[PDB]
Formats: structure tokens, C-alpha cells, sequence
């Protein structure tokens, strides 16, 4: 166990390749409608995702479903891995 | 059986779709300022 | 009401935050529940 082992399933560079999502999705919300501009973005954020502020949320959508699905899917194959094991 | 890694090799094909979309937002986002 | 949806600026890293937790243990929960039902462990 271990905080270090709180970064695997997703890699180590991973972990730090959704950060530039999430900035980089709150940047274009921004542009397509500054302390409550922030407040609607992840308002926006947790909540999954104008017409171009339509497709921005669309798109964040099925980009967040594949990485909550690659977690999930991941750290189950080293819970079955972790199982038999002997 | 020790890894079981996760190649982010491919989770790239996720961050590819997601720029698209945000390329795709600014151009909608001009006809809207102009319309 | 809020925590049923999930999780103003100081309010929004606030339901932000608690949606990435929650987030991980609905992940581990669901990860944890499926290695057991391929291998069906036997406590002696
Ligand atoms: N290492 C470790 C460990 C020990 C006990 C229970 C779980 C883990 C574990 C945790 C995690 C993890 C990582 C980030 C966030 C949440 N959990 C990952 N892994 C893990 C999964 C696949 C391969 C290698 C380690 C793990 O084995």
C-alpha cells in the first residue's frame, strides 16, 4: 500500500494527462458563451458536460466515459490477477 | 500475471476525440458571434 | 439535494471534488465485486 500506489491503474502519465483535459474543456466554455464563469464550468464539469457550448459537454461526455471505464476495467483485472492467486 | 499494466499508448484514442470537439466548439462559437 | 446530483466558486470545488471521490469508490466497489465472481474464493 502506499500514496504512490494511489497512481497505477491509470499511469503514472495518465494521471497527469487528464489534468490538461479539464483545463483545457473549462478554456473553451469560456469562449463559446470570471469567478462564476469557473463556477458553471465544473458546475458543468460533474454534472457530465448554446450549440457550441452544446457539443462541449457532448464531446467532455464520452471523453470522461472512456477513462471512468478504463479505471474501473483495469484495476479489476489485477483484483482477479490478485485473486487466485497462490 | 504481474502486469496487467495499462498502456496509455492507446488512452490516447480518447484525448484525440476530445480536441475535435473542442475545435469544433470554436467554430460554432464564431458563427454564434457573428449571427 | 446536491449530493444525490453529484456534488458560486467556493461551492463548485466543492461538489467537484466530492464527484472525484465518490467517483473511485463506486470504481473500486464495482472493480472489487467483479474479481470475486471469476474467482469464487473458499474460506476455511
Ligand atoms: N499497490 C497496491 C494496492 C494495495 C491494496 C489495495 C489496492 C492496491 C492498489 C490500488 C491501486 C489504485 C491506484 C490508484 C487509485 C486507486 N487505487 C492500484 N493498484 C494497482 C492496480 C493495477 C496494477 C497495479 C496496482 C493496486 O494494487
Amino acid at each position: 500500500p502506499g500514496v504512490f500506489s494511489f497512481l497505477d491503474p491509470l499511469a503514472y502519465e495518465i494521471w497527469m494527462c487528464i489534468v490538461f483535459a479539464y483545463i483545457g474543456v473549462s478554456v473553451v466554455l469560456f469562449l463559446v458563451s470570471i469567478f462564476n464563469s469557473l463556477w458553471f464550468s465544473l458546475g458543468a464539469f460533474m454534472q457530465q458536460g448554446s450549440l457550441s457550448g452544446r457539443i462541449v459537454g457532448g464531446v467532455w461526455w464520452f471523453f470522461t466515459l472512456i477513462i471512468i471505464s478504463s479505471y474501473t476495467a483495469n484495476l479489476a483485472a489485477f483484483l482477479t490477477v490478485e485473486r487466485m492467486v497462490s | 500475471e504481474k502486469t496487467s499494466a495499462l498502456s496509455l499508448s492507446n488512452v490516447a484514442g480518447v484525448f484525440y476525440i476530445l480536441v475535435g470537439g473542442l475545435g469544433l466548439a470554436m467554430l460554432v462559437a464564431l458563427i454564434e458571434f457573428c449571427y
